[PDB]
């Protein structure tokens, strides 16, 4: 399994977040998907959850915004969170669960990361 | 960030630390879920530390879990001179929300 | 006692009575549910994982 | 001992009035083979009597 994350350079102030990690050698399906989010400085604030055929969680703090998907045809997940503000500048990774499947406490695989600094 | 820890800690080679991770007896007091994960500067963290009392396949044994009351504590015997990480510690606090901490920098 | 009877269990009409009564229990439980005949189309197949 | 190792989800589907087709959602986790295990020693003893 591998992830790779993608999301668009610097941000405008009103303009929202698309981030998207490709799944490599995995379903997409059958295991859930999480994002957590880390300041410069320090971080590691978990954003949301996704299953295909379980129910998701999102953050209270940040519930408003979170509108998060995945697709499996082309096997991506989607975090598409808006309403952003200058002070939640910060690296993302993108991860999933063991092997059982069902469990979202914790996440062993991640990602690389992505700067997506606000402007 | 409800979940808090001391900014950091220090030792000597050959020596044991202590880490400690508190939280309210919603949190940590209602199920097991308790992980521990160590990220580089550099890198992603990766955990070393699931279900409070359980490692995964591949790690070295030297890190362990007491989930002492409401309260978690991470021991490190024998650390070495690349054991220099920080430590988040990690919880559930129902409806799949999970509370992390503010870390733990240690250095030798 | 003192009774020896011949027995055969190629030719006894039990089994005979035994098969086609399971095939009628196994016939007689298909009939009040669902007759799946409009799945006969033409499926548009892809594999599960890559 | 035989076992099926996936984790299946059963999904309805409405093709009538009162008609229901039972599809497949997906599979929670790994997809592994399923598979039966015998004993090897005890079926030994039993092929050298069979053979006897
Ligand atoms: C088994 O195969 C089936 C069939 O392919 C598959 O179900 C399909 O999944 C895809 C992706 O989840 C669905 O396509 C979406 O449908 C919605 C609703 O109509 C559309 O809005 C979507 O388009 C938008 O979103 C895309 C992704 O964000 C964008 O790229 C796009 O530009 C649009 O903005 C998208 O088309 C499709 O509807 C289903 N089909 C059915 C019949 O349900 C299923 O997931 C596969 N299962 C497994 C386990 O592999
Ligand atoms: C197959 O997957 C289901 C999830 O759809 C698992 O069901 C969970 O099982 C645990 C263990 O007892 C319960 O605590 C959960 O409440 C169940 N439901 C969930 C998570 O929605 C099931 O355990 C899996 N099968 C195996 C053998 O692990
Ligand atoms: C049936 O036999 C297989 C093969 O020995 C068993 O699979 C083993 O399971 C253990 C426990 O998880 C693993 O440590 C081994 O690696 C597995 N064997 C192989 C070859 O991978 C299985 O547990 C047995 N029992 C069943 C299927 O009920
Ligand atoms: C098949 O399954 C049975 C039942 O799970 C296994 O029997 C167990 O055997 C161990 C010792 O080998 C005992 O400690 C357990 O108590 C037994 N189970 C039960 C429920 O009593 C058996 O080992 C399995 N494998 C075979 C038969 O090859
Ligand atoms: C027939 O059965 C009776 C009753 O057990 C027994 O007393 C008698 O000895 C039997 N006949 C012979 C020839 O053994
Ligand atoms: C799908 O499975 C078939 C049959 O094994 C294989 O030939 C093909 O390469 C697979 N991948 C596709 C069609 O993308
Ligand atoms: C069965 O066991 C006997 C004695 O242990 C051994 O000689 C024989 O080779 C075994 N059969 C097989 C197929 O291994």
């Amino acid at each position: 399994v591998q992830l790779l994350e993608s999301g668009p350079g610097l941000v405008r102030p009103s303009e929202t977040l698309t981030l998207t990690c490709s799944v490599f050698n995995s379903r997409v399906s059958g295991y859930y998907y999480s994002w957590i989010r880390q300041p410069p400085g320090r971080g590691l604030e978990w954003i949301a959850s996704t299953h295909f055929s379980l129910r998701p969680s999102r953050n209270p703090s940040l519930l408003s915004r979170v509108t998060t998907s995945i697709d499996t045809e082309r096997y991506q997940v989607f975090l598409n969170m808006r309403s952003v503000t200058a002070a939640d500048t910060a690296v993302y990774f993108c991860a999933r669960g063991d092997a059982s499947g069902w469990r979202a406490d914790y996440f062993p695989h991640w990602g690389q990361g992505t700067l997506v600094v606000v402007s | 960030s409800v979940l808090t820890q001391p900014p950091s800690a220090s030792g000597s080679p050959g020596q044991s630390v202590t880490i400690s991770c508190t939280g309210t007896s919603s949190d940590i007091g209602a199920s097991d879920y308790v992980s521990w994960y160590q990220q580089y500067p550099g890198e992603a963290p990766k955990v070393i530390i699931y279900d409070v009392t359980k490692r995964p396949s591949g790690v070295p044994d030297r890190f362990s879990g007491s989930k002492s009351g409401t309260t978690a504590s991470l021991t490190v015997s024998g650390l070495q001179a690349e054991d220099e990480a920080d430590y988040y510690c990690s919880s559930d606090a129902g409806r799949h929300t999970l509370l992390f901490g503010g870390g733990t920098k240690v250095t030798v | 006692e003192n009774v020896t009877e011949e027995f055969n269990m190629w030719k006894n009409n039990m089994v005979e009575q035994m098969h086609t009564d399971i095939i009628s229990l196994w016939d007689q439980s298909l009939k009040p549910c669902v007759k799946l005949t409009p799945l006969c189309v033409t499926l548009q197949c892809t594999n599960v994982t890559n | 001992n035989c076992t099926r190792p996936n984790n299946n989800t059963r999904k309805s589907i409405r093709i009538g009035p009162g008609q229901a087709f039972y599809a497949t959602g997906d599979i929670i986790g790994d997809i592994r083979q399923a598979h039966c295990n015998v004993s090897k020693a005890t079926w030994n003893e039993t092929l050298g009597k069979v053979v006897k």
